[PDB]
Protein backbone atom coordinates (compact mmCIF):
# COMPACT_ATOMS: atom_id res chain seq x y z
CA UNK A 1 0.00 0.00 0.00
CA UNK A 2 0.93 3.73 0.27
CA UNK A 3 3.21 5.03 3.09
CA UNK A 4 2.57 8.28 5.03
CA UNK A 5 4.64 10.30 7.60
CA UNK A 6 4.03 9.54 11.33
CA UNK A 7 2.10 12.77 11.99
CA UNK A 8 2.06 12.78 15.86
CA UNK A 9 -0.55 14.70 17.81
CA UNK A 10 1.15 15.99 21.00
CA UNK A 11 0.37 14.06 24.27
CA UNK A 12 -3.02 12.77 22.96
CA UNK A 13 -4.81 9.49 23.89
CA UNK A 14 -3.23 6.63 21.92
CA UNK A 15 -6.72 5.78 20.53
CA UNK A 16 -6.80 9.23 18.80
CA UNK A 17 -3.34 8.74 17.23
CA UNK A 18 -4.34 5.26 15.97
CA UNK A 19 -7.53 6.89 14.54
CA UNK A 20 -5.55 9.49 12.46
CA UNK A 21 -3.36 6.56 11.26
CA UNK A 22 -6.69 5.04 9.94
CA UNK A 23 -8.30 8.19 8.42
CA UNK A 24 -5.40 8.44 5.88
CA UNK A 25 -6.74 5.20 4.29
CA UNK A 26 -10.39 6.40 4.17
CA UNK A 27 -9.11 9.64 2.52
CA UNK A 28 -7.28 7.47 -0.07
CA UNK A 29 -10.51 5.57 -1.00
CA UNK A 30 -12.80 8.66 -0.85
CA UNK A 31 -11.55 10.07 -4.21
CA UNK A 32 -11.94 6.60 -5.97
CA UNK A 33 -15.43 5.94 -4.41
CA UNK A 34 -17.22 9.09 -5.71
CA UNK A 35 -19.80 9.79 -8.53
CA UNK A 36 -17.42 11.95 -10.68
CA UNK A 37 -15.02 8.95 -10.79
CA UNK A 38 -17.95 6.58 -11.69
CA UNK B 1 -3.39 5.21 -51.51
CA UNK B 2 -5.13 7.86 -49.27
CA UNK B 3 -4.80 6.00 -45.90
CA UNK B 4 -1.87 3.77 -47.03
CA UNK B 5 0.55 6.73 -47.53
CA UNK B 6 -0.17 8.02 -43.99
CA UNK B 7 0.14 4.50 -42.44
CA UNK B 8 3.44 4.04 -44.45
CA UNK B 9 4.71 7.46 -43.22
CA UNK B 10 3.86 6.39 -39.59
CA UNK B 11 5.98 3.21 -40.00
CA UNK B 12 8.75 5.34 -41.65
CA UNK B 13 8.58 7.35 -38.39
CA UNK B 14 8.78 4.09 -36.35
CA UNK B 15 11.91 2.75 -38.20
CA UNK B 16 13.83 6.03 -37.61
CA UNK B 17 12.56 6.15 -33.97
CA UNK B 18 13.93 2.57 -33.46
CA UNK B 19 17.21 3.71 -35.11
CA UNK B 20 17.45 6.68 -32.63
CA UNK B 21 17.36 8.93 -35.80
CA UNK B 22 14.80 11.16 -34.10
CA UNK B 23 14.93 14.19 -36.48
CA UNK B 24 14.30 11.92 -39.53
CA UNK B 25 11.53 10.17 -37.46
CA UNK B 26 9.84 13.56 -36.74
CA UNK B 27 10.02 14.40 -40.48
CA UNK B 28 8.25 11.08 -41.35
CA UNK B 29 5.53 11.70 -38.69
CA UNK B 30 5.17 15.28 -40.09
CA UNK B 31 4.76 13.72 -43.56
CA UNK B 32 2.01 11.41 -42.13
CA UNK B 33 0.22 14.44 -40.55
CA UNK B 34 0.48 16.36 -43.88
CA UNK B 35 -0.72 13.34 -45.97
CA UNK B 36 -3.66 12.27 -43.73
CA UNK B 37 -7.18 11.91 -45.31
CA UNK B 38 -9.10 14.08 -42.76
CA UNK B 39 -12.30 13.71 -44.90
CA UNK B 40 -12.25 9.93 -44.05
CA UNK B 41 -12.10 10.72 -40.27
CA UNK B 42 -8.65 8.98 -39.99
CA UNK B 43 -7.28 8.67 -36.40
CA UNK B 44 -4.74 11.51 -36.80
CA UNK B 45 -4.43 11.64 -32.95
CA UNK B 46 -2.08 8.62 -33.18
CA UNK B 47 0.30 10.43 -35.60
CA UNK B 48 0.52 13.42 -33.21
CA UNK B 49 1.14 11.24 -30.12
CA UNK B 50 3.83 9.31 -32.06
CA UNK B 51 5.50 12.63 -33.11
CA UNK B 52 5.36 13.78 -29.45
CA UNK B 53 7.25 10.66 -28.22
CA UNK B 54 10.38 11.59 -30.27
CA UNK B 55 10.51 15.09 -28.66
CA UNK B 56 11.01 13.43 -25.21
CA UNK B 57 14.26 11.88 -26.65
CA UNK B 58 15.29 15.40 -27.85
CA UNK B 59 14.08 16.68 -24.38
CA UNK B 60 12.19 19.63 -26.04
CA UNK B 61 9.43 19.49 -23.40
CA UNK B 62 7.32 22.29 -25.05
CA UNK B 63 7.15 20.25 -28.32
CA UNK B 64 6.09 16.96 -26.69
CA UNK B 65 3.50 18.97 -24.69
CA UNK B 66 1.92 20.73 -27.78
CA UNK B 67 1.92 17.51 -29.95
CA UNK B 68 0.09 15.67 -27.12
CA UNK B 69 -2.45 18.57 -26.94
CA UNK B 70 -3.12 18.09 -30.70
CA UNK B 71 -3.80 14.39 -30.04
CA UNK B 72 -6.11 15.14 -27.02
CA UNK B 73 -8.19 17.75 -28.96
CA UNK B 74 -8.82 15.12 -31.69
CA UNK B 75 -9.42 12.27 -29.15
CA UNK B 76 -10.19 13.36 -25.52
CA UNK B 77 -10.01 9.86 -23.83
CA UNK B 78 -6.61 8.81 -25.30
CA UNK B 79 -4.60 7.79 -22.19
CA UNK B 80 -1.13 7.70 -23.89
CA UNK B 81 -1.40 11.38 -24.89
CA UNK B 82 -2.73 12.46 -21.45
CA UNK B 83 0.06 10.65 -19.54
CA UNK B 84 2.84 11.89 -21.90
CA UNK B 85 1.46 15.45 -21.55
CA UNK B 86 1.51 15.05 -17.74
CA UNK B 87 5.23 14.05 -17.77
CA UNK B 88 6.01 17.03 -20.06
CA UNK B 89 4.12 19.34 -17.62
CA UNK B 90 6.15 17.94 -14.65
CA UNK B 91 9.44 18.71 -16.53
CA UNK B 92 8.20 22.27 -17.35
CA UNK B 93 7.21 22.73 -13.61
CA UNK B 94 3.52 23.03 -14.71
CA UNK B 95 2.55 20.95 -11.63
CA UNK B 96 -1.18 21.95 -11.57
CA UNK B 97 -1.67 21.06 -15.27
CA UNK B 98 0.18 17.78 -14.59
CA UNK B 99 -2.22 17.04 -11.68
CA UNK B 100 -5.34 17.65 -13.83
CA UNK B 101 -4.01 15.40 -16.66
CA UNK B 102 -2.92 12.62 -14.22
CA UNK B 103 -6.31 12.85 -12.43
CA UNK B 104 -8.05 12.19 -15.76
CA UNK B 105 -5.57 9.31 -16.42
CA UNK B 106 -6.16 7.68 -13.00
CA UNK B 107 -9.96 7.86 -13.52
CA UNK B 108 -9.78 6.52 -17.14
CA UNK B 109 -7.44 3.68 -16.00
CA UNK B 110 -9.82 2.84 -13.05
CA UNK B 111 -6.87 3.71 -10.71
CA UNK B 112 -5.25 0.35 -11.80
CA UNK B 113 -1.91 1.50 -13.35
CA UNK B 114 0.64 2.39 -10.56
CA UNK B 115 2.90 4.49 -12.92
CA UNK B 116 0.08 7.11 -13.11
CA UNK B 117 -0.63 6.77 -9.35
CA UNK B 118 3.05 7.46 -8.42
CA UNK B 119 3.13 10.67 -10.53
CA UNK B 120 -0.19 11.79 -8.93
CA UNK B 121 1.20 11.16 -5.40
CA UNK B 122 4.57 12.93 -6.07
CA UNK B 123 2.95 15.98 -7.69
CA UNK B 124 0.30 16.18 -4.90
CA UNK B 125 3.10 16.04 -2.24
CA UNK B 126 5.05 18.86 -3.98
CA UNK B 127 1.87 20.98 -4.46
CA UNK B 128 0.98 20.15 -0.83
CA UNK B 129 4.38 21.30 0.58
CA UNK B 130 4.44 24.52 -1.54
CA UNK B 131 0.96 25.53 -0.25
CA UNK B 132 1.75 24.35 3.29
CA UNK B 133 4.98 26.38 3.82
CA UNK B 134 3.45 29.63 2.48
CA UNK B 135 0.36 29.28 4.77
CA UNK B 136 2.31 27.98 7.81
CA UNK B 137 4.52 31.17 7.76
CA UNK B 138 1.27 33.20 8.22
CA UNK B 139 -0.87 31.05 10.65
CA UNK B 140 -2.48 32.21 13.92
CA UNK B 141 -0.90 30.91 17.21
CA UNK B 142 -4.33 29.32 17.84
CA UNK B 143 -4.72 27.85 21.38
CA UNK B 144 -6.26 24.30 21.44
CA UNK B 145 -9.45 23.14 23.27
CA UNK B 146 -9.50 23.18 27.16
CA UNK B 147 -10.47 19.47 27.09
CA UNK B 148 -7.33 18.84 24.97
CA UNK B 149 -4.95 20.75 27.31
CA UNK B 150 -6.30 18.97 30.47
CA UNK B 151 -5.99 15.60 28.65
CA UNK B 152 -2.45 16.59 27.54
CA UNK B 153 -1.02 17.46 30.99
CA UNK B 154 -2.76 14.36 32.44
CA UNK B 155 -0.16 12.39 30.37
CA UNK B 156 2.76 13.67 32.54
CA UNK B 157 3.01 12.21 36.07
CA UNK B 158 6.69 12.60 36.95
CA UNK B 159 6.83 16.35 36.27
CA UNK B 160 7.13 19.37 38.62
CA UNK B 161 5.14 21.56 36.15
CA UNK B 162 2.01 19.29 36.19
CA UNK B 163 2.04 17.96 39.79
CA UNK B 164 1.16 20.76 42.32
CA UNK B 165 6.70 29.11 36.50
CA UNK B 166 5.36 30.22 39.95
CA UNK B 167 3.26 33.11 38.52
CA UNK B 168 2.35 30.96 35.48
CA UNK B 169 1.04 27.96 37.56
CA UNK B 170 -1.98 30.01 38.77
CA UNK B 171 -3.23 30.43 35.16
CA UNK B 172 -2.83 26.65 34.50
CA UNK B 173 -5.07 25.68 37.46
CA UNK B 174 -7.49 28.57 36.65
CA UNK B 175 -7.26 27.56 32.90
CA UNK B 176 -6.37 31.10 31.63
CA UNK B 177 -3.95 29.33 29.22
CA UNK B 178 -3.17 32.28 26.86
CA UNK B 179 -1.42 34.11 29.82
CA UNK B 180 1.16 31.34 30.50
CA UNK B 181 3.81 32.27 27.88
CA UNK B 182 3.90 35.91 29.11
CA UNK B 183 4.61 35.00 32.76
CA UNK B 184 7.26 32.36 31.91
CA UNK B 185 9.00 35.00 29.72
CA UNK B 186 9.49 37.25 32.84
CA UNK B 187 10.28 34.33 35.20
CA UNK B 188 13.18 33.76 32.78
CA UNK B 189 15.73 36.65 33.18
CA UNK B 190 15.69 35.78 36.93
CA UNK B 191 17.09 33.15 39.39
CA UNK B 192 17.05 29.35 38.64
CA UNK B 193 14.28 29.06 41.33
CA UNK B 194 11.93 30.18 38.51
CA UNK B 195 14.08 30.30 35.32
CA UNK B 196 15.17 26.63 35.14
CA UNK B 197 11.54 25.43 34.75
CA UNK B 198 9.79 28.55 33.33
CA UNK B 199 11.83 27.58 30.21
CA UNK B 200 10.13 24.16 30.10
CA UNK B 201 6.59 25.42 30.83
CA UNK B 202 7.06 28.03 28.00
CA UNK B 203 8.48 25.33 25.70
CA UNK B 204 5.38 23.18 26.42
CA UNK B 205 2.88 25.90 25.38
CA UNK B 206 4.96 26.72 22.26
CA UNK B 207 4.60 23.03 21.30
CA UNK B 208 0.79 23.02 22.12
CA UNK B 209 0.28 26.11 19.86
CA UNK B 210 2.31 24.36 17.05
CA UNK B 211 5.19 26.92 17.29
CA UNK B 212 7.99 24.27 17.31
CA UNK B 213 10.70 26.71 16.03
CA UNK B 214 10.27 28.85 19.19
CA UNK B 215 10.21 25.72 21.44
CA UNK B 216 13.70 24.35 20.41
CA UNK B 217 15.91 27.10 22.15
CA UNK B 218 13.92 26.82 25.44
CA UNK B 219 14.43 23.01 25.39
CA UNK B 220 18.15 23.25 24.37
CA UNK B 221 18.82 25.61 27.32
CA UNK B 222 17.13 23.23 29.84
CA UNK B 223 19.34 20.29 28.71
CA UNK B 224 22.51 22.48 28.84
CA UNK B 225 21.74 23.97 32.32
CA UNK B 226 23.47 21.63 34.88
CA UNK B 227 21.84 22.48 38.25
CA UNK B 228 18.17 22.07 37.14
CA UNK B 229 16.25 19.06 38.57
CA UNK B 230 17.07 15.81 36.67
CA UNK B 231 13.31 15.28 36.00
CA UNK B 232 13.17 18.56 33.99
CA UNK B 233 16.17 17.30 31.93
CA UNK B 234 14.34 14.02 31.25
CA UNK B 235 11.03 15.88 30.54
CA UNK B 236 12.78 18.26 28.10
CA UNK B 237 14.22 15.25 26.19
CA UNK B 238 10.64 13.84 25.79
CA UNK B 239 9.60 17.21 24.27
CA UNK B 240 12.74 17.49 22.01
CA UNK B 241 12.34 13.81 21.02
CA UNK B 242 8.74 14.66 19.99
CA UNK B 243 9.72 17.90 18.12
CA UNK B 244 12.25 15.87 16.03
CA UNK B 245 9.39 13.46 15.13
CA UNK B 246 7.26 16.36 13.78
CA UNK B 247 10.37 17.17 11.65
CA UNK B 248 10.49 13.41 10.63
CA UNK B 249 14.14 13.14 11.95
CA UNK B 250 13.77 9.64 13.63
CA UNK B 251 17.49 9.15 14.45
CA UNK B 252 17.76 12.48 16.38
CA UNK B 253 14.40 11.74 18.06
CA UNK B 254 15.67 8.28 19.16
CA UNK B 255 18.96 9.69 20.53
CA UNK B 256 17.03 12.04 22.88
CA UNK B 257 14.55 9.37 23.98
CA UNK B 258 17.51 7.10 24.89
CA UNK B 259 19.34 9.91 26.77
CA UNK B 260 16.16 10.50 28.85
CA UNK B 261 16.09 6.81 29.96
CA UNK B 262 19.87 6.97 30.79
CA UNK B 263 19.61 10.32 32.67
CA UNK B 264 16.56 9.50 34.89
CA UNK B 265 16.00 5.67 34.85
CA UNK B 266 13.20 5.80 37.56
CA UNK B 267 10.78 8.06 35.55
CA UNK B 268 7.45 6.78 34.19
CA UNK B 269 6.85 9.74 31.77
CA UNK B 270 9.99 8.84 29.75
CA UNK B 271 8.83 5.26 29.17
CA UNK B 272 5.17 6.35 28.69
CA UNK B 273 5.89 8.77 25.82
CA UNK B 274 8.56 6.41 24.37
CA UNK B 275 6.00 3.56 24.52
CA UNK B 276 3.31 5.65 22.72
CA UNK B 277 5.87 6.71 20.05
CA UNK B 278 7.33 3.19 19.45
CA UNK B 279 3.83 1.72 18.82
CA UNK B 280 3.06 4.48 16.22
CA UNK B 281 6.44 3.81 14.52
CA UNK B 282 5.31 0.10 14.51
CA UNK B 283 8.52 -0.84 16.54
CA UNK B 284 6.08 -2.86 18.66
CA UNK B 285 8.50 -4.94 20.81
CA UNK B 286 10.17 -1.78 22.25
CA UNK B 287 6.75 -0.26 23.04
CA UNK B 288 5.60 -3.27 25.14
CA UNK B 289 8.85 -3.17 27.18
CA UNK B 290 8.50 0.61 27.83
CA UNK B 291 4.78 0.31 28.75
CA UNK B 292 5.69 -2.54 31.17
CA UNK B 293 8.17 -0.11 32.80
CA UNK B 294 5.26 2.37 33.25
CA UNK B 295 3.24 -0.31 35.11
CA UNK B 296 6.33 -1.17 37.26
CA UNK B 297 6.52 2.51 38.37
CA UNK B 298 2.66 3.09 38.44
CA UNK B 299 1.08 -0.36 39.24
CA UNK B 300 -2.25 1.16 40.42
CA UNK B 301 -2.82 2.98 37.05
CA UNK B 302 -5.80 2.06 34.84
CA UNK B 303 -4.31 3.84 31.78
CA UNK B 304 -0.92 2.03 31.93
CA UNK B 305 -2.70 -1.39 31.96
CA UNK B 306 -5.03 -0.36 29.09
CA UNK B 307 -1.98 0.77 27.03
CA UNK B 308 0.10 -2.42 27.66
CA UNK B 309 -2.97 -4.48 26.62
CA UNK B 310 -3.28 -2.46 23.37
CA UNK B 311 0.47 -3.00 22.80
CA UNK B 312 0.08 -6.80 23.13
CA UNK B 313 -2.91 -6.58 20.72
CA UNK B 314 -0.74 -4.62 18.18
CA UNK B 315 2.07 -7.17 18.68
CA UNK B 316 -0.32 -10.10 17.98
CA UNK B 317 -1.98 -8.15 15.07
CA UNK B 318 1.38 -7.35 13.36
CA UNK B 319 1.79 -11.11 13.67
CA UNK B 320 -1.00 -13.41 12.36
CA UNK B 321 -1.30 -15.80 15.38
CA UNK B 322 -5.08 -16.19 16.00
CA UNK B 323 -4.53 -17.56 19.56
CA UNK B 324 -2.49 -14.44 20.52
CA UNK B 325 -4.94 -12.03 18.80
CA UNK B 326 -7.91 -13.64 20.67
CA UNK B 327 -5.96 -13.65 23.99
CA UNK B 328 -5.30 -9.90 23.51
CA UNK B 329 -9.05 -9.31 22.79
CA UNK B 330 -10.01 -10.95 26.16
CA UNK B 331 -7.25 -8.84 27.79
CA UNK B 332 -9.30 -5.67 27.15
CA UNK B 333 -12.36 -7.12 28.95
CA UNK B 334 -10.09 -8.08 31.90
CA UNK B 335 -8.98 -4.39 31.91
CA UNK B 336 -12.62 -3.16 31.64
CA UNK B 337 -13.91 -5.33 34.56
CA UNK B 338 -10.98 -4.14 36.77
CA UNK B 339 -11.37 -0.49 35.62
CA UNK B 340 -15.06 0.05 34.57
CA UNK B 341 -14.58 3.91 34.46
CA UNK B 342 -11.47 3.74 32.18
CA UNK B 343 -12.73 5.64 29.08
CA UNK B 344 -9.46 4.98 27.15
CA UNK B 345 -9.93 1.24 27.92
CA UNK B 346 -13.28 1.38 26.07
CA UNK B 347 -11.83 3.60 23.27
CA UNK B 348 -8.80 1.31 22.65
CA UNK B 349 -11.01 -1.79 22.89
CA UNK B 350 -13.48 -0.30 20.42
CA UNK B 351 -10.53 0.16 18.01
CA UNK B 352 -9.37 -3.45 18.44
CA UNK B 353 -13.02 -4.49 17.71
CA UNK B 354 -13.27 -2.03 14.75
CA UNK B 355 -10.03 -3.51 13.36
CA UNK B 356 -11.37 -7.10 13.84
CA UNK B 357 -14.60 -6.07 11.92
CA UNK B 358 -16.76 -6.62 15.08
CA UNK B 359 -18.55 -3.32 14.27
CA UNK B 360 -21.78 -3.88 16.31
CA UNK B 361 -19.84 -4.58 19.56
CA UNK B 362 -17.39 -1.74 18.80
CA UNK B 363 -20.39 0.63 18.53
CA UNK B 364 -21.59 -0.30 22.07
CA UNK B 365 -18.07 0.44 23.43
CA UNK B 366 -18.26 3.90 21.84
CA UNK B 367 -21.74 4.35 23.48
CA UNK B 368 -20.20 3.38 26.86
CA UNK B 369 -17.57 6.13 26.36
CA UNK B 370 -20.39 8.70 25.78
CA UNK B 371 -22.11 7.58 29.04
CA UNK B 372 -18.76 7.94 30.91
CA UNK B 373 -17.84 11.33 29.32
CA UNK B 374 -20.50 13.29 27.32
CA UNK B 375 -17.87 16.05 26.64
CA UNK B 376 -15.61 13.62 24.66
CA UNK B 377 -16.32 14.91 21.10
CA UNK B 378 -13.79 12.46 19.57
CA UNK B 379 -16.04 9.49 20.50
CA UNK B 380 -18.77 10.78 18.15
CA UNK B 381 -15.95 11.01 15.53
CA UNK B 382 -14.80 7.34 16.24
CA UNK B 383 -18.56 6.38 16.02
CA UNK B 384 -18.88 8.38 12.73
CA UNK B 385 -15.72 6.82 11.18
CA UNK B 386 -17.12 3.43 12.26
CA UNK B 387 -20.23 4.16 10.02
CA UNK B 388 -17.83 4.68 7.02
CA UNK B 389 -16.56 1.09 7.66
CA UNK B 390 -19.79 -0.59 8.96
CA UNK B 391 -21.38 -1.18 5.51
CA UNK B 392 -20.62 2.51 4.59
CA UNK B 393 -23.90 4.22 5.66
CA UNK B 394 -22.70 7.79 4.85
CA UNK B 395 -26.11 9.53 5.57
CA UNK B 396 -26.02 9.00 9.40
CA UNK B 397 -22.19 9.42 9.35
CA UNK B 398 -22.84 13.14 8.69
CA UNK B 399 -25.28 13.38 11.66
CA UNK B 400 -22.79 11.88 14.18
CA UNK B 401 -19.88 14.07 13.06
CA UNK B 402 -22.18 17.13 12.99
CA UNK B 403 -22.92 16.37 16.69
CA UNK B 404 -19.15 15.96 17.27
CA UNK B 405 -18.47 19.40 15.66
CA UNK B 406 -21.28 20.82 17.87
CA UNK B 407 -19.72 19.37 21.11
CA UNK B 408 -16.23 20.71 20.19
CA UNK B 409 -15.86 23.01 17.18
CA UNK B 410 -11.98 22.77 17.48
CA UNK B 411 -11.86 18.99 16.79
CA UNK B 412 -9.84 19.08 13.50
CA UNK B 413 -10.27 15.28 13.26
CA UNK B 414 -14.06 15.82 12.97
CA UNK B 415 -13.79 18.40 10.13
CA UNK B 416 -11.14 16.36 8.29
CA UNK B 417 -13.45 13.31 8.57
CA UNK B 418 -16.62 15.07 7.32
CA UNK B 419 -14.56 16.42 4.38
CA UNK B 420 -14.05 12.79 3.24
CA UNK B 421 -17.82 12.12 3.50
CA UNK B 422 -18.61 15.11 1.27
CA UNK B 423 -15.95 13.70 -1.15
CA UNK B 424 -17.72 10.27 -1.24
CA UNK B 425 -21.05 12.11 -1.83
CA UNK B 426 -19.32 14.03 -4.71
CA UNK B 427 -20.02 17.41 -2.99
CA UNK B 428 -16.49 18.71 -3.68
CA UNK B 429 -17.08 22.43 -2.80
CA UNK B 430 -18.25 21.50 0.73
CA UNK B 431 -15.49 18.86 1.08
CA UNK B 432 -12.92 21.61 0.28
CA UNK B 433 -14.68 23.84 2.87
CA UNK B 434 -14.33 21.06 5.52
CA UNK B 435 -10.62 20.55 4.67
CA UNK B 436 -10.12 24.36 4.88
CA UNK B 437 -11.76 24.28 8.38
CA UNK B 438 -9.25 21.51 9.30
CA UNK B 439 -6.26 23.51 7.80
CA UNK B 440 -7.12 26.45 10.09
CA UNK B 441 -6.58 24.01 13.08
CA UNK B 442 -3.27 22.32 11.98
CA UNK B 443 -0.17 22.45 14.32
CA UNK B 444 2.66 21.88 11.75
CA UNK B 445 3.79 22.09 8.10
CA UNK B 446 3.58 18.25 8.06
CA UNK B 447 -0.24 18.44 8.70
CA UNK B 448 -1.00 21.33 6.31
CA UNK B 449 0.99 19.59 3.51
CA UNK B 450 -1.32 16.55 4.00
CA UNK B 451 -4.62 18.59 4.00
CA UNK B 452 -3.57 20.57 0.87
CA UNK B 453 -2.98 17.28 -0.99
CA UNK B 454 -6.69 16.53 -0.26
CA UNK B 455 -7.93 19.96 -1.47
CA UNK B 456 -5.89 19.66 -4.70
CA UNK B 457 -7.27 16.18 -5.50
CA UNK B 458 -10.82 17.57 -4.88
CA UNK B 459 -10.13 20.53 -7.24
CA UNK B 460 -8.64 18.19 -9.87
CA UNK B 461 -11.76 15.96 -9.85
CA UNK B 462 -13.95 19.11 -10.06
CA UNK B 463 -12.05 20.15 -13.25
CA UNK B 464 -12.15 16.58 -14.68
CA UNK B 465 -15.96 16.49 -14.05
CA UNK B 466 -16.27 19.24 -16.76
CA UNK B 467 -14.36 16.98 -19.25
Amino acid sequence: PKVYPIILRLGSPLSLNMARKTLNSLEDKAFQLTPIAV
Amino acid sequence: NSLDRAQAAKNKGNKYFKAGKYEQAIQCYTEAISLCPTEKNVDLSTFYQNRAAAFEQLQKWKEVAQDCTKAVELNPKYVKALFRRAKAHEKLDNKKECLEDVTAVCILEGFQNQQSMLLADKVLKLLGKEKAKEKYKNREPLMPSPQFIKSYFSSFTDDIISQPYLKAKQYMEEENYDKIISECSKEIDAEGKYMAEALLLRATFYLLIGNANAAKPDLDKVISLKEANVKLRANALIKRGSMYMQQQQPLLSTQDFNMAADIDPQNADVYHHRGQLKILLDQVEEAVADFDECIRLRPESALAQAQKCFALYRQAYTGNNSSQIQAAMKGFEEVIKKFPRCAEGYALYAQALTDQQQFGKADEMYDKCIDLEPDNATTYVHKGLLQLQWKQDLDRGLELISKAIEIDNKCDFAYETMGTIEVQRGNMEKAIDMFNKAINLAKSEMEMAHLYSLCDAAHAQTEVAKK
